[PDB]
């Protein structure tokens, strides 16, 4: 039940979060499927079921966040900036 | 390198001391009324600095720099206490004693730089439960040493940290915080929340997502379960002297 700190960002116009909702602790074993559900949720974008992809530093997220950290030599102390894009 | 370059630490101590001199004077003038004049008391203060890599510039955080600036401000303010001993601990995956309560005072820039040398903000975890266990044990043995020849000894731990611990630990910290209060150790958490870091990135707005039994995400504010009874939020260094004095005035003294 370890957590990772993420910051959501987007370059798409109609899909910004208020500044107060962009920083989130999430379960470390989450993948893009779960992150997309969070973003669509009532307290976040409240858009229901848009499938989102996520870029980290210009590269698409293809694993859990903890495996992304391990693959890059990073610990759970790292804040990840997740850019969300419509799938 | 496990240490900062000593020259870099000297420059940092000198720069920070000049930057914070008026703030230290304001804090020490307030501490003089709270802690002095007016029994024959003694004070032991442990400044506990977070050495984890969430603090670090490589993580695009300014928390480490703000903590070391705060350390210099507070350490310098405290050296006006005749009957006070100041020690420093660093913590992340493990806890180290950077400066013992018995070591030379911070009246010297070389002693301050030797402390700053030890903070590099690279540790891979932030083990606050171990920090509290070690702090209580450290003060208990200092209390035993106190027995030697009649002391009204008061013990204070000031934790300088971005305050980011695994949410699970919030519960595990509560029994240790009771133990500290039962042993009359006052614990103040000084949350580094630098306002110039970026637009819109304060710990006050940090949320956390949990998935419910139904699978629906539920989102809470991270700080709602933060367990520490006495804590301050530091957006700018200018925030620290009055807030730290107010807490001690009210609840160290009472
Ligand atoms: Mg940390």
């Amino acid at each position: 039940v370890a957590q990772v700190k993420v910051i959501f960002t987007t370059t798409e116009p109609d899909l910004e979060l208020p500044e107060s909702k962009r920083q989130l602790l999430v379960p470390a074993d989450i993948r893009r499927y779960g992150l997309s559900r969070i973003l669509n949720s009532e307290s976040m974008l409240d858009t229901g079921s848009i499938p989102f992809d996520f870029l980290i530093n210009g590269s698409f997220l293809r694993s859990s966040l903890e495996d992304y950290l391990t693959s890059n030599g990073l610990s759970l102390e790292t804040t990840l900036t997740l850019q969300y894009v419509r799938s | 390198r496990p240490l900062r370059d000593y020259g870099e630490a000297l420059e940092m101590w000198s720069t920070f001391q000049t930057k914070t001199q008026a703030l230290s004077q304001s804090l020490s003038s307030q501490l003089r009324l709270i802690l002095t004049g007016s029994s024959k008391r003694a004070y032991q203060i442990l400044l506990c600095v977070d050495d984890s890599s969430s603090m670090s510039d490589d993580n695009r955080s300014t928390a480490g720099n703000l903590a070391l600036e705060s350390l210099v401000m507070v350490a310098r303010a405290l050296t006006v206490l005749e009957a006070g001993q100041i020690g420093v601990m660093g913590f992340g995956t493990d806890v180290f004693v950077a400066h013992a309560l018995t070591d030379p005072p911070f009246t010297s820039q070389d002693a301050g730089a030797r402390v700053l040398q030890q903070f590099t903000f690279r540790q891979d975890s932030t083990d606050m439960v171990l920090l509290l266990r070690r702090t209580i044990d450290h003060f208990r043995e200092a209390r035993l040493i106190q027995a030697s020849s009649g002391e009204d000894l008061w013990q204070l731990a000031l934790i300088l940290s971005d305050g980011l611990v695994q949410s699970r630990d919030h519960a595990r910290l509560r029994p240790l915080l009771r133990e500290a209060m039962e042993q009359r150790v006052m614990v103040v958490f000084i949350v580094m929340d630098d306002a110039r870091s970026r637009k819109g990135h304060s710990v006050l707005e940090l949320k956390e997502a949990r998935f419910g039994p139904d699978g629906v995400p539920v989102i809470h504010r991270y700080l709602d379960s933060f367990p520490f009874p006495y804590y301050l939020i530091v957006h700018h260094l200018e925030d620290l002297p009055g807030a730290l004095a107010a807490l001690l005035r009210t609840w160290f003294a009472e």
